[PDB]
């Protein structure tokens, strides 16, 4: 472990060089242990309350959870208004 | 076949290609096979031709029972594969699984068309739009046999397309098995269109034809859900049971 | 038909003018889902239609757009099933051939006279052949042949007009606008809408043909100045001449802010008077029937985004004697006194 | 001794398909029967991994083979690499981190919770298979799965997306279609699928260049290579975050592994024939993909393009025939998983709250959201490379492997590292321009009103989750290249003589 | 967001890359970025578990025994290693843990954000999937508005 | 051969004509591909020094469930060392050549007995042959400074 070495320039050096390594058993006992670590936060923060889709903010308006719902809903609810509009229309403004 | 009713549609197209094909087996390597190079070509020019047009055709079709009539024409062009390959460099067997599969996973199609059209009246494209709220089942039924007839996943027409392919890689025949699979894709593509409209929903993308659709006021459960959901048993295990299959078509050896 | 795409372009204008042909199609078959498949500053004015479905964004006069962007509107106009088309994007071939690869039964298209459209007779079931290239420069009808052709006689009467122009405005955009003018010094009966202010901006909705539609200020204040005030309100296309109209005719007048045409028709319905110059607003006075006067840059221009000036009895057409807008200033005051109360 | 793999790959669709109609109307119920089979999955995979996987042998374990179809000789071939074992825990973490990202979604939950885990099952099929047709068939079961979860579910041109994606991968399918056709019937006498007795075959070089066209076609656009790449911008950025992060997770890793699979230990003397090239096209593919997320507005489609220039080092790691270059392409399959897995929810939760997508509008955010600011710059972070976290030891590794390289030369080493190099000036400016962009600054219109809400515990949850193997892998990268080394050098043995 | 009439398009798209940020001849220093803003006098006690415990119980939908459970199980695990050895059990147990958290999860309680986005029309307490097994309430069609009023 | 990206079979580097080898094969720890930089004798001298004290100082990394990657740190350190003799030796002054060939087939032999000892997952036999390599590894360190 301990090594001195001679250079011409600066000065020796006094390596120690603790060569070690986890090992394969730990390793897969670390993985094991993410992975139980994982578990418990997917079922614990699953049953957490989830503050933004709980509320009339996302699950008000559209809310399915998708992507389009936004755009869908902007694309409908000019429908929407078209169709009251011509029942309006219908009798008589 | 748009003017046709539908449940002769599906006979006499699955009926007289299957029987069709059987006749351009017989009058083909029995009595031509002494010019068996020349016809090879003809038929190959075909098979070509009608695994391109028919793929190309049913892309840009409104109407059903005509896309499924360019989408069979297709599925013949795949199946002029296993008539071009001889008995021994890949027999006949992955032309005879084929057109099982063909009509295992056809007639269930055309049951599913039967019973929207039974129901609803039409055969229009854009009215089978909003089916999975109506009925689950019957939109289940309808993509898994499009699924099959396209053949993303393991079911019946995929290992049959499978099987005519390896037939050609093994006998030879590049051009049919690279120009099949491009069409097969091409297929691909129109089979989820189909699949596009009986999963999405709107309430305004559907018709007045889907809107009232009337599930219950019916006879009974009938007789046509029996054949449609064998069918669909037909186009999803066999591609995985399929090895009866090949092995009771692999004895067939004596067409010559 | 049972579905009606249309690829119009133009801007707000020509997709104002537009709404006649709409509710002919509505009036031709009994039931017809009608989409837009126009641009940006277009799809706001089909707020005032109740004739229409979904109206999407297109800009169909772009000529190079992205190949996302095409192919999904190409798939989009498929997988919706229409029966028909109904272009007026002015093109050819390669649009014909963007109308073609839509499963349409019935392609119809206006046409380049330049040999632009060299092949579209191929791919479209009418032809439409125009006029200037620029055909909101044809004036206010701009589709009589998109019209005699839509019902032609083949069992009933044509009625190619239904009181030409019924716009109409939903309650919540007749809401924010009555607050947008009650913020300002107005109130709901008396007032008078102006639409006519030098920017630079596509929100004051012109047209794709005149140039010098839009009026400068100092002469617009020269105008407002020689009419006694009924609380003219200042309809600006941008914040930035909000400071600039204050900065002219006085910190007084009061401004309210409109872009959207559909705001601006709901100011439009509470207004009881109409000054505009050649832009939208003449139109939406004209529709619901509100006094009008419409200043002009030429009697040609005048007669031909307004035919029916002798129809309505109110909106008393005012031009200039020579071009560039520079217009008398004195007598439409007289008849602005006339026609306001 | 024991069908594990087997009870790996079909668990999820046979534990989803009891749920045929299940009168159960809410997502509740669903949500929580499918989290808890991918927890059970997962928790079965790691067994596996853990008392059942010898992690020095370089060979198959927990091999299996079945008789399917006997025409093909197309058997249930089963089986672990070294290289193939990362890439199946990934597809458990990242996939059941997906369906725990995906519990907001309510439109169709069952049949969403459904395909979720039709993909579970089907990506863990494709990196576990030891037969060609199976590795086919388990390509091909992960593309109607996603194409129904990302265009019934996800993006405003998701129709668009979806068709594009399914066509594209569907005609690079029918590529690797051809090259297993051509293998197993061009390949020797007793023409066979087994790829365990498979790689110690001869493959002339006029054959084995066609086997390799053949198959680096099929790779190319699953591994994104920039001729054919333009799929994912438009899939990824018009997909729902719970997708998206799988669809880079671990879909995109399938043809970066293939590479390593049929390509580098199957077609050997072919890979030191195409290797040169693409080095070049993966040293063009970071720049480009580099220089295009500046231009995308979108911010979806930069994290899209973020993973098609990240899949540039596992391009060049997998072509520098090293032991340090491929096990860099591995550690790089794993580290971008998580990176681009957690970036895609990051950019999905951000696009729910804000409900903006370009970056010219969608000014300071970092107020209104300040954990989800915090964990989009430290997994930003992460995607440059940065020490602490995993990719920069993987851009390091690729890069030592680099000029640790016997194939290549000094005249082309230097050339090489300088356009990888600038790789890591670029990507500061894309992923540093979306953060000054969508979090850095104040809008005046956005000061109380709105008051949006926060990234809640389940989210927070998700990307500290996906963070900690990042750190733990910068700080120890042990973790990764400890499974798969070995295995490398089994691969190497093949290319030095 | 909502956007019932159709939003104003801006005419002065700002720039592809620099960002919507307002200059700094208008940004207040301080009191915007917090600079010069927490004025110590108006801040609170709590310290460090009075306000823990507190964003506990404010993010947490688990009763005693679900929950005591999630409490206990990392802390199982934890000991799996530094204690013993035991290897298969430590799975076992947690597959258990995890079915039986998902069996609790069938919450007596529905809690409507878990429902479609069809559903939020009003009056939705009304609808009780809570108590009643076996609804038969065809709502779930989606393509016409039925009073479900009954 | 065409400059950049030498093609083919990726050769080896050689064995200039020593007796390093074993006589029968080669060699079994070579590691198959390492980038052995090209410094110059008195390089090489020091190298072998470095590689030989982190050998010495894999004392550490020895024990169980730990074999697999002193099998790999041996193969590794030892494939330098391996190259940095045959380079000494083919530039050695002739004279101090054969007691250095002998020194480095007496090394190398008894890093192949604990290669095959860790490879095995033998940690007692392991152990016990890096007792005499311990005492070989301080022999060479001695011998280089």
């Amino acid at each position: 472990a301990v090594m001195v070495q001679q250079i011409e320039g600066m000065r020796d050096i006094i390596t120690e060089k603790h060569v070690w390594h986890l090992s394969d058993k730990a390793i897969k006992n670390v993985y094991m242990f993410y992975i139980m670590f994982t578990c418990w936060g997917c079922l614990y923060f699953g049953s957490a309350k989830d503050p933004f889709y709980d509320s009339e903010e996302y699950r008000g308006d559209g809310g399915d959870g998708t992507g389009y719902w936004v755009y869908e809903t902007v694309c409908i609810s000019p429908f929407l208004i078209l169709l009251g509009k011509k029942e309006k229309n219908l009798e008589m403004h | 076949y748009e003017d046709s009713p539908t449940p002769v549609v599906a006979f006499l197209s699955v009926t007289s290609k299957v029987a069709a094909s059987a006749s351009a087996t017989r009058i083909f390597d029995i009595p031509f096979y002494f010019s068996s190079n020349e016809w090879h070509l003809l038929l190959e020019i075909l098979a070509i031709l009608s695994m391109i047009f028919g793929n190309l055709i049913a892309i840009t079709q409104t109407s059903m029972k005509r896309m499924l009539a360019y989408s069979s024409i297709g599925q013949i062009g795949y199946v002029i594969i296993g008539i071009i390959v001889g008995d021994s460099n890949g027999g006949y067997a992955s032309m005879i699984t084929y057109m099982l599969f063909y009509i295992a996973m056809n007639l269930g199609t055309f049951a599913c068309i039967i019973l929207f059209g039974l129901r609803t009246g039409t055969d229009n494209i854009r009215d089978y739009a909003g089916l999975y709220t109506k009925d689950p089942f019957l939109a289940l039924s309808l993509a898994l046999c499009l699924l099959s007839l396209g053949g993303l996943p393991p079911l019946a027409g995929f290992f049959g397309k499978l099987h005519l392919f390896w037939c050609g890689w093994q006998a030879g025949l590049y051009f049919l098995v690279s120009i099949g699979l491009l069409t097969s894709v091409l297929s691909i593509y129109y089979y989820l269109k189909i699949i596009k409209l009986l999963m999405t929903g709107r309430n305004q993308e559907i018709t007045p034809h889907m809107r009232n659709y009337r599930i219950s006021p019916l006879r009974s459960n009938n007789s046509i859900e029996l054949s449609m959901i064998v069918c669909v048993i037909a186009s999803t295990i066999p591609g995985i049971s399929m090895n009866p299959i090949i092995a009771i078509a692999q004895d067939t050896l004596f067409s010559f | 038909v049972r579905r009606c795409c249309c690829v119009i372009s133009g801007g707000v204008y020509e997709n104002l003018l537009f709404f006649p042909t709409i509710q002919l199609i509505k009036d031709r078959y009994p039931g017809v889902q009608v989409d837009i498949l126009t641009t940006e500053r277009g799809k706001q004015t089909y707020e005032l239609n109740k004739n229409v479905r979904w109206a999407n964004v297109y800009d169909p006069d772009d000529h190079w757009p992205e190949p996302a962007e095409y192919t999904d509107m190409i798939g989009l106009l498929k997988g919706r099933y229409y029966d028909m088309v109904l272009s007026t994007k002015l093109a050819g071939l390669g649009h014909a051939a963007f109308l073609f690869m839509t499963t349409a039964r019935d392609r119809v298209s206006y046409i380049y006279p330049n040999v632009n459209s060299a092949g579209a007779g191929l791919m479209l079931s009418e032809t439409f052949t125009a006029e200037n290239t620029n055909l909101s420069e044809l004036g206010y009808s701009m589709y009589t042949q998109m019209e005699d052709w839509l019902g032609r006689p083949f069992r009933s009467v044509p009625r190619t007009p239904l009181l030409p122009l019924r716009v109409s405005i939903s309650r919540k955009v007749k809401e924010v606008v009555a607050a947008k003018y009650r913020n300002a010094g107005a109130v709901t009966g008396k007032f008078i809408v102006i639409h006519g202010i030098e920017s630079d901006s596509k929100a004051s909705m012109q047209s794709k043909g005149d140039a010098d539609s839009l009026l400068s200020l100092e002469k617009w204040a020269k105008i407002i100045k020689g009419v006694r005030g009924f609380k003219p309100v200042f309809v600006i296309p941008h914040e930035k001449e909000r400071e600039n109209v204050e900065d002219f005719v006085g910190d007084d007048t009061s401004i309210v802010f409109i872009t959207t045409p559909g705001q601006l028709a709901a100011l439009i319905n509470d207004s009881a008077g109409v000054i505009a110059t050649n832009t939208a607003a003449i139109q939406l006075a004209n529709a619901r029937d509100k006094p009008c006067i419409g200043l002009f840059s030429s009697e040609e221009k005048g007669k031909l985004f307004v035919p029916y000036a002798e129809e309505k009895s109110n909106c008393v057409i005012i031009a200039s004697k020579t071009g560039k807008l520079a217009d008398i200033d004195i007598g439409t005051v007289k008849n602005a006194m006339q026609v306001f109360e | 001794d024991f069908p594990w793999l087997t009870i790996i790959v079909v668990f999820p669709i046979s534990a989803g398909s009891l749920m045929l109609f299940l009168p159960h109307r809410g997502n509740k119920v669903n949500k929580w029967y499918t989290i808890c089979i991918c927890i059970l999955e997962l928790l079965l995979t790691t067994y596996a991994f853990c008392y059942n996987f010898k992690m020095d042998d370089p060979l198959i374990q927990l091999s299996e083979d079945y008789k399917w179809i006997d025409f093909f000789d197309f058997y249930w071939r089963m089986g672990i690499d070294g290289l193939s074992i990362g890439t199946i825990l990934l597809t458990g973490f990242i996939t059941t981190l997906a369906t725990l990202a995906a519990f907001p979604v309510t439109r169709d939950s069952r049949f969403f919770h459904f395909l979720m885990l039709a993909m579970y099952s089907g990506q863990i099929g494709s990196f576990s298979s030891r037969d060609l047709l199976l590795f086919f068939i388990m390509w091909e079961l992960e593309l109607i799965p996603v194409y129904l979860l990302l265009s019934m579910w996800g993006g405003k041109k998701r129709l668009y997306s979806a068709t594009k994606f399914i066509l594209y991968t569907a005609g690079s399918s029918i590529f690797l279609l051809i090259g297993v056709l051509g293998i197993s019937l061009y390949g020797s006498n007793e023409p066979t699928l087994n790829l365990e007795l498979l790689a110690n075959k001869s493959y002339p070089v006029t054959l084995e260049i066609l086997f390799y066209i053949g198959f680096l076609i099929a790779f190319a656009v699953k591994s994104p290579i920039i001729p054919l790449h333009t799929w994912l911008p438009d899939t990824h950025g018009e997909a729902h975050y719970s997708t998206c992060m799988l669809l880079a997770g671990i879909l995109l890793k399938m043809g970066a592994y293939g590479l390593v699979r049929i390509n580098m230990e199957l077609l050997p003397h072919a890979h030191s024939m195409f290797s040169p090239w693409l080095l070049v096209v993966g040293t063009i593919q970071i720049i480009y993909a580099a220089s295009t997320s500046p231009g995308q507005r979108n911010l979806k489609k930069r994290i899209a393009y973020s993973s098609v220039s990240h899949m540039g080092f596992i391009i060049i790691g997998i072509s520098s025939i090293t032991d340090p270059g491929l096990n860099g392409a591995i550690l790089q399959i794993i580290s971008h998983g998580f990176i681009g897995a957690a970036l895609f929810f990051l950019a999905g939760t951000s696009y729910d709250r804000i409900r903006l997508v370009y970056l010219d509008e969608m000014g300071g955010m970092a107020i209104s959201i300040p954990k989800i600011f915090t964990m989009f710059t430290i997994l930003s972070m992460a995607s440059l490379a940065l020490p602490g976290m995993s990719g920069f030891i993987a851009e390091f590794i690729v890069f030592f492997g680099i000029i640790t390289s016997q194939k290549y030369f000094l005249i082309s080493k230097i050339f090489i590292i300088f356009v990888m190099a600038i790789g890591m000036i670029l990507t500061p400016i894309y992923l540093l321009s979306m953060l000054r962009q969508m979090f850095y600054g104040y809008k005046l219109i956005n000061i109380k009103n709105f008051s949006f809400f926060d990234s809640g515990p389940r989210e927070l949850f998700l990307s500290i989750s996906i963070l900690l193997p990042i750190i733990g892998i910068g700080i120890y990268p042990d973790f990764v290249l400890s499974l798969a080394s070995d295995k490398v050098e089994s691969i190497l043995s093949n290319y030095f003589y | 967001g909502l956007s019932q009439i159709e939003p104003d398009i801006n005419e002065d798209p700002i720039g592809q890359f620099e960002t919507n940020s307002i200059e700094m001849e208008d940004f207040k220093y301080g009191y915007y970025d917090g600079a010069h803003t927490y004025y110590e006098g108006e801040v609170q006690k709590g310290t460090f578990w009075g306000a823990i415990a507190d964003d506990i119980a404010a993010v947490d939908q688990t009763n005693g025994f679900q929950g005591l459970i999630s409490c206990m199980f990392l802390p199982a695990i934890a000991l799996g290693m530094y204690f013993d050895a035991p290897g298969e059990y430590l799975f076992i147990g947690a597959a258990l843990f995890t079915v039986v958290f998902c069996i609790i999860e069938m919450d007596k309680p529905d809690q409507p954000h878990n429902f479609e986005p069809q559903i939020y029309k009003l009056e939705r307490g009304a609808r009780d999937k809570l108590i009643n097994d076996y609804n038969t309430m065809s709502i779930w069609d989606f393509n016409d508005k039925y009073g479900d009023v009954w | 051969d065409n400059g950049f990206w030498i093609d083919g079979p990726l050769p080896i580097p050689p064995i200039y004509n020593n007796i390093v080898n074993e006589k029968t094969g080669t060699r079994t720890f070579i590691k198959k591909g390492v980038y052995v930089a090209d410094i110059g004798t008195k390089g090489r001298m020091y190298r072998v020094k470095k590689n030989a004290f982190d050998l010495l100082a894999m004392e550490d990394l020895i024990g169980p469930d730990t074999l697999n990657y002193v099998k790999k740190y041996l193969r590794l350190k030892s494939t330098f060392l391996f190259y940095d003799f045959d380079n000494l030796i083919s530039a050695a002054a002739s004279e101090d050549k054969q007691p250095l060939t002998d020194l480095a087939n007496r090394l190398f032999d008894n890093f192949e007995k604990l290669e095959d000892a860790a490879k095995t997952k033998n940690l007692a036999e392991t152990e016990s042959c890096y007792k005499d390599t311990k005492f070989l590894l301080q022999e060479v360190m001695t011998r280089m400074a």
